[PDB]
């Protein structure tokens, strides 16, 4: 039999004129995730998931990260993080009642550490 | 939209658990109608949070 | 029909429907014409020229089957009993002289898990 | 305390017969199998005579069953023809003709008993109680069809959720707080109490009372400490200790900020400041008050929630997911031995107590080490009294090494004393007379290795066939035993891990080396054979110093094979490629996800052959008729026929062959597409299996049929496996490196010295954390002991003298804390001063020592 | 659950025992049982009595047989509206109240049982020395003569037939250890009093290894060799040899029933390639349990290309 041909090839392409910055901002944030997902438009997507089984009783990944930066970006105008957080119970993405208290409360410290030094030279 | 346990209230009384009123297919009914009425920035209404994305011509699913 | 009287649960209605679906056969096409594949056939004995068996090794050939453990004619045993056991011990000889020509038998020796050994039953 | 006779030993009341590693055990049953069914021994024999049918076996594994069955279906083969012929090659067969009166009655006796050999009683523990129980359904409980199931995890689980939503959701915050420190969720919760739930569920020392409520309990505490907090402030104000160099300045701080300490209620941790406020510290560091006394009451015994929460958890899970089972009519593996135990611990199955002595007047049991609690009550319970119907004990008793399964030596320690007769078997048949005298020279230092009366000493004699094995290496011969020393005063073994195990990967270079060029030989009286590269071995302990000797061994370029490959098949990069392929072949239409298997390294194209195909219209047509008739095949006949006409349509399994190493990728899409089958019989909704592949990729389970096959047999490299693993195999050279580190328990969890039940205190009393830490002082030099019945020619080990202190010069080590640093201190605490002498003093022509080589031969 | 397994019980009970019914019914108990019939019977008693008060019909299988029984033991020569003639082929087993009702049914209306057994010579147990003695008549060809068991005296009143169970030495120990069923069946069958039995045997000639043995097992002659004296088990070359390239009996091992499905397939083709003369209306292939093997199955016969595509 014979063997396989390396993948690396030389492609022919030629440069359009104008770019946008935040095409190129995707570019550099990873090159050859970059030129599989944008020059020849295949992506390696891992396909939607089931459904977790049951309500978050905690938080990790995006599913924090995304709160974490709403409550910075709150804090930062140092606005009332109450109405927030009422959003956020409304929304059903907290754990009931004093669990989701405590973390809110520790959530609160840790970005108000933070944005301290933030809004030190705003 | 975060729907994981079982229909109603009653359903969830019936096994003998608490009624935390929340995850099941009537209150995620419930948001997604409130979010096609309307939009979901204007806040909550009765501790529910609308639903931003069903506000087209596809709500027939619904 | 049997005149019952009272009143069922569901589940027995349930598992009742799914073993009645799960139980009818269909035995039309034995003699198509192409080669046929078949269990060993109770009460069955044709000739042919060549047979071939596979599944022989220890614990499966012949089927254990335990009685139900208060039966009656299990303690006295008389001539028109049928054995599960006997009657596959008979269909292997019967088997065994229907052939015409040549003949094939194969069992598994090794497990492919760990190269672990296995042995072939009693008849082979 | 005696040696046995296999023939001269009486089939009556009990008999316990240990054996130790090196034995022939399989050789030793099947004899006695053989007199039994004839009724040999005049004196010291059975009664009567017995068919096949009436001999009960029970063994652990089917594997073992198997082999055993086939073993005594060739003695009797063999045994029933030297009958006839009244003469045999075999000196035990010449000898058990002597007692034979009648040479035409065993000829009929053994042939009609081969004809009954298929439906031979031999069977494994599960399938004993399942089979009685079938037999015996009355008196019993059992239903007649059972939907067998084996994973007790998800529903565990799921069932531990509704107690975490029924039992912490309405406390107060005040409350709830301390619950939440401790931790977060029912999956953090049940990690730590898993073990404890399976199998027999133990007896828990200081039971909290049972009616106590949380709230209760809580505000219980509060006025605990609520009394001490309000009369403090009369405590302090007074100069009750005398200021000195010894008084320290921070305790006047302390007690200063013991007056802001008196503050609120709701603060539960308390100071270390009152830690020097009580009679036991004070005075040695007068009653000075009536409260003063008080507070070295509640800073003796500590406070919290956990014991309580853990009480209320244990018993009402278990309940739950019992009921769950019940009601929709499963029964487990592990569930119809406790069904068997309650009915025999009843009354009203005395009719079958006495049903199943009749019809199995006999009973031996395999290898005994896995003897549970709840086998050996049933045992006790059926054959230790009625007498006239014997029992018979075959057992290891040493090496013990499924604790983590469930096996448990406080069994079998309570089943030596009421047993009388005790028996043992010397002859080896396997190894050196040098590494006979080593094992045996190693265990006389201390009596009672094990810190245990109920295990004995080990005299074992070498045989005499075998008793000129040599293993000889350039020009002299070579010692038994080799151990390597380490210089220095106080190395870790991460060290060793780190630097010296490329020493090991040496010598064993140079072994190969010098085999394949003639120098080492491997001889059996004046025939030799050279050193192949493949039977030598090197043990570990856990598998995350394979990582650790692996690198060791493949900078000396030598190719190193894993035979501890746990790893389950679905972590690879093979199925998380086959389920874009297949779900591509459900989604024939979505040109997005469509070029996902097009450009996969399974598939095989490349950028230019993509590119073509992404603008050309008529190319990408053409492989969707393609797709639609797989489609119509999967949705028709099965898996199978839709695969392996896409593994030959494409002229793929040739293609990479071509490749770097393409038949080692190439097994997994076979080992796959087999599991489907067995997955898309049980499951019916043809959609489903994509979901079912998704479902286990994410969890791997280390269960049996996903993992791994092996490929080589023609050559193999060096072997690397596990000590659980590598039971009952013949190994001619092995190495065991990290032997001398250790790992020093904390869960307090400890079987009582005479009741040898399993007594839990959640609590962390030093007392009981001696008694946890001893058993696993003793498993350790069980497994050392297992890591030494290997090795027909040549063992060699390592040691390093490790301080567990981060300092060096100290004077002293903590290697006698481990298992061979104790048995070679003599039970004292030495130093390295102390154990240069002690490691020398008894070398004499089985040890061969040699200090740490930092450096590399080749 | 019990209701469905004592139904399964009382049905193979009416197929098997009608006098335990037949007591039954009555009320008194049968001597010699085990347990369970003190609840069993009135059970069934009880059954009876309430299939009689709702009014259903009485009539069942065991009374149903003994009064046809009785009624066509004494008849005319036939009675209108019944088969003048019929055959009756392929049968090994039957419950032997069926072969008391053809015992019946033979003095009005002809049958034929196309009988099968694997020997010529009887084969059977025996009950009495004076069994053996009635069983000493003929039995006739088709069309000429007339044949019987082997050296008429000396073998059947010798030690062949112990004193209580049937021959001790039978021979042939395949036989002696399958035939069970067999022997239990002729020797019902060759216990009747207007059976007229004549067979038509073709002799095999011994040329492969399975015509070598099916003509050991048919003429009921053993050729073991145990070695019992020194000469004799020193000598080999007193049994019949083989040719070393001959294939009418193999065996093959294999690790996965795949590999086995795929080894038989690879051997079938290659066999079917080199003998011309090979119809696939006649190699059949039998298997131990069809739901456990199918799929394998389905793969190869699936995925087999066009070229050479066997059907199935």
């Amino acid at each position: 039999g014979k063997a396989h041909s390396e993948f690396v090839q030389p492609l022919p392409f030629t440069l359009p004129e104008t770019v946008p910055l935040e095409t190129l901002q995707r570019f550099w944030a990873h090159p050859v995730r970059a030129f599989f997902q944008m020059r020849l438009q295949v992506n390696f997507r891992t396909e939607d998931s089931e459904i977790p089984d049951t309500e978050p009783f905690i938080l990790e990944g995006l599913s924090r990260y995304q709160i974490n930066q709403q409550l910075l970006n709150a804090l930062v105008e140092q606005d009332d993080a109450e109405r927030l957080f009422r959003r956020f119970r409304a929304a059903g993405d907290l754990p009931y009642g004093a669990f989701g208290e405590i973390f809110w409360e520790t959530q609160c410290q840790e970005m108000q550490q933070l944005a301290d030094r933030v809004i030190a030279c705003r | 939209s975060g729907i994981r346990w079982g229909i109603d209230d009653d359903n969830v009384r019936e096994l003998e658990l608490p009624a935390t009123g929340q995850h099941t297919w009537r209150f995620g009914l419930t948001r997604m109608l409130l979010g096609y009425a309307m939009e979901s920035a204007q806040g909550e209404w009765q501790s529910v949070l609308p639903y931003d994305e069903s506000s087209g011509l596809i709500a027939e699913l619904v | 029909g049997a005149q019952y009287g009272d009143a069922v649960p569901l589940s027995l209605l349930r598992d009742e429907l799914a073993q009645r679906l799960d139980q009818e056969r269909i035995s039309q096409r034995f003699l198509a014409g192409p080669v046929n594949i078949c269990t060993l056939m109770p009460m069955r004995s044709i000739p042919f020229k060549v047979v071939c068996l596979l599944g022989m090794n220890d614990g499966v050939y012949p089927r254990q089957l335990a009685p139900l453990g208060f039966d009656l004619m299990s303690q006295k045993p008389k001539r028109g009993d049928r054995s599960r056991r006997d009657d596959d011990r008979y269909l292997f000889l019967e088997a065994l002289i229907s052939a015409q020509q040549k003949l094939y038998i194969s069992y598994i020796g090794r497990s492919i898990q760990d190269n672990s050994e296995r042995f072939p039953s009693v008849l082979v | 305390a005696e040696t046995l006779d296999p023939l001269r030993l009486p089939l009556q009341g009990e008999r316990l017969i240990e054996a130790s590693a090196g034995t022939g055990k399989t050789f030793t049953i099947a004899a006695l199998y053989l007199r039994l069914l004839l009724g040999l021994g005049g004196s010291a024999a059975f009664p009567r005579p017995l068919t096949v049918e009436e001999l009960l076996v029970v063994t652990f594994t089917e594997a073992a069953t198997a082999e055993l069955r086939g073993r005594i279906r060739s003695n009797i083969h063999e045994l029933r023809i030297a009958c006839l012929r009244e003469t045999t090659d075999n000196p035990l067969y010449e000898r058990l003709l002597e007692e034979i009166d009648d040479k035409a009655q065993a000829a009929q006796w053994l042939l009609l008993a081969e004809r009954q050999m298929d439906e031979a009683a031999v069977f494994t523990i599960h399938g004993f109680c399942q089979r009685m129980l079938n037999l015996n359904a009355f008196e019993s409980g059992m239903l007649f069809e059972q939907q067998l199931i084996e994973d007790e995890s998800l529903l565990r689980y799921q069932a531990c959720a509704d107690f975490w939503r029924r039992h912490c959701y309405p406390l107060p915050r005040e409350i709830a707080q301390v619950v939440f420190e401790t931790w977060k969720g029912p999956q953090a919760l049940l990690r730590d109490i898993n073990r404890y739930l399976q199998g027999e569920a133990p007896v828990i020392k200081a039971p909290p009372p049972d009616d106590e409520t949380l709230a209760s309990r809580h505000a219980q505490i509060v006025a605990r400490i609520d009394t001490v907090k309000q009369q403090w402030r009369d405590a302090v104000g007074e100069l009750d200790a005398l200021i000195e160099s010894s008084g320290i300045d921070r305790r006047k701080f302390n007690r200063s900020n013991q007056a802001k300490w008196i503050d609120k209620i709701s603060a539960w941790a308390e100071e270390e400041t009152n830690s020097y406020q009580l009679p036991e510290s004070l005075e040695k560091f007068t009653p000075r008050h009536p409260l003063f006394e008080a507070i070295d009451q509640l800073l003796a015994e500590p406070l919290s929630i956990r014991d309580l929460v853990i009480t209320r958890a244990l018993a009402e899970i278990r309940e739950t997911v019992a009921r769950e089972k019940r009601r929709r009519g499963e029964l487990g593996f592990d569930d119809m031995l406790s069904r068997l135990d309650s009915a025999l611990r009843s009354e009203s199955g005395e009719v079958l107590a006495a049903a199943i002595r009749t019809r199995f007047p006999v009973a031996m049991i395999d290898e005994f080490q896995d003897t549970d609690p709840q086998q050996y009550r049933i045992f006790r319970r059926i054959w230790h009294h009625q007498p006239e119907t014997a029992l018979l004990l075959i057992g290891d008793p040493k090496q013990a090494i499924y604790a983590f399964r469930g096996a448990d030596i406080f069994t079998y320690m309570k089943a030596r004393s009421e047993v009388h007769a005790h028996y043992t078997l010397d002859t080896n048949w396997r190894s050196a007379p040098g590494m006979v005298n080593s094992v045996n020279k190693l265990f006389s230092q201390t009596d009672d290795a094990f810190m245990f009366r109920e295990i004995p000493f080990i005299p074992v004699k070498s045989a005499g066939k075998n008793q000129a094995l040599r293993f000889v290496f350039k020009g002299e011969t070579q010692p038994a035993m080799k151990m390597w020393l380490m210089e220095g005063e106080s190395c870790g073994v991460g060290d060793y891990q780190s630097t010296m195990a490329q020493v090991c990967a040496a010598q064993i270079r140079d072994w190969l080396q010098a085999g394949q060029r003639g120098e080492a030989l491997l001889m059996n009286g004046d025939d030799a054979r050279p050193v192949r590269a493949s039977d030598i071995s090197v043990l570990v302990r856990s598998r995350q110093e394979a990582a650790q000797v692996r690198d060791a061994l493949t900078l000396l370029e030598i190719p190193s094979v894993y035979l501890s490959n746990r790893d389950s098949v679905f972590e690879t990069l093979e199925a998380q490629e086959m389920l874009w392929l297949l779900q591509a072949v459900m989604t024939p239409e979505r040109e997005n996800t469509l070029r996902s298997a097009l450009a996969t390294s399974m598939m095989g194209l490349n950028a230019l052959d993509i590119e073509t195909l992404n603008n050309d219209e008529h190319a990408w047509d053409v492989v969707v008729e393609e797709f639609d008739g797989y489609r119509q095949i999967w949705r028709k006949r099965g898996v199978m026929p839709m695969l392996r006409a896409l593994m030959s349509a494409r002229n793929i399994a040739e293609n990479l062959l071509a490749t770097a190493g393409g038949e080692r990728r190439l097994t997994d899409i076979l080992h796959i597409s087999e599991l489907l089958q067995e997955a898309g019989t049980q499951l019916e909704s043809e959609h489903a299996l994509v979901r079912w592949l998704s479902q286990h990729i994410l969890e791997p389970d280390s269960n049996a049929s996903s993992q791994q096959m092996r490929l080589e047999s023609d050559k193999h490299l060096v072997q690397i496996v596990t000590i659980h693993k590598s039971k009952g195999l013949e190994y001619p050279l092995v190495w065991l490196p990290f032997i001398t580190n250790f790992r020093v328990q904390e869960q307090a969890f400890y079987h009582d010295r005479h009741s040898f039940e399993a007594v839990l205190d959640l609590n962390a009393a030093p007392e009981s954390v001696d008694l946890a830490e001893a058993e696993r002082l003793a498993e350790d030099l069980r497994l050392l002991y297992v890591a030494l019945t290997r090795s027909v020619w040549h063992c060699s080990l390592g040691v390093a003298p490790l301080v567990r202190r981060r300092g060096d010069k100290k004077g002293d080590t903590d290697v006698h804390q481990s298992a061979l640093g104790r048995l070679l201190q003599k039970g004292e605490p030495q130093d390295a001063a102390g154990l240069r002498t002690c490691i020398e003093a008894l070398c004499d022509d089985d040890i061969a020592w040699q200090t740490a080589q930092t450096g590399d031969n080749q | 659950q019990l209701s469905s397994k004592a139904a399964d019980l009382f049905d193979q009970y009416l197929v098997y025992r009608p006098d335990w019914l037949a007591q039954w019914e009555t009320g008194h108990l049968v001597e010699g049982l085990g347990e369970a019939q003190a609840w069993q019977a009135p059970l069934w008693k009880a059954l009876v009595e309430y299939t009689h008060q709702l009014g259903q019909p009485r009539w069942h299988r065991a009374n149903l047989y003994q009064r046809f029984i009785e009624t066509l033991e004494s008849a005319t020569t036939c009675p209108p509206g019944l088969p003048s003639r019929v055959f009756i082929c392929g049968i090994s087993a039957l419950p032997p109240v069926y072969l008391q009702a053809l015992q019946a049914l033979g003095k009005h209306i002809e049958i034929h049982l196309l009988f099968t057994n694997p020997c010529r010579y009887y084969w059977g147990d025996i009950k009495d020395p004076a069994y053996l003695a009635k069983l000493l008549t003929r039995q006739r060809r088709h069309s000429f003569e007339d044949r019987e068991l082997p050296l008429f005296r000396d073998s059947e009143n010798a030690g062949q037939l112990f004193n209580s169970d049937g021959e001790q030495d039978v021979g042939n120990p395949l036989l002696a250890s399958w035939g069970k069923l067999g022997r239990d069946y002729i020797y019902l069958l060759s216990d009747l009093e207007s059976s007229q039995e004549l067979d038509a045997f073709v002799d095999v000639t011994p040329d492969n290894l399975l015509h070598n043995i099916q003509s050991d097992i048919l003429e009921l002659e053993n050729r073991a060799v145990a070695g019992v004296n020194i000469e004799e088990f020193s000598r080999s070359d007193n049994k019949r040899p083989l040719d070393p390239l001959d294939s009418s009996i193999t065996f093959h091992v294999c690790h996965s029933p795949q590999r086995e499905v795929e080894v038989l397939h690879d051997r079938l083709l290659a066999m079917l390639e080199e003998d011309p003369t090979l119809t696939p209306r006649d190699i059949i292939v039998m298997v131990a349990d069809i739901d456990s093997y199918s799929p394998f199955i389905q793969a190869v016969f699936g995925s087999a290309p066009a070229d050479r595509y066997l059907p199935y």
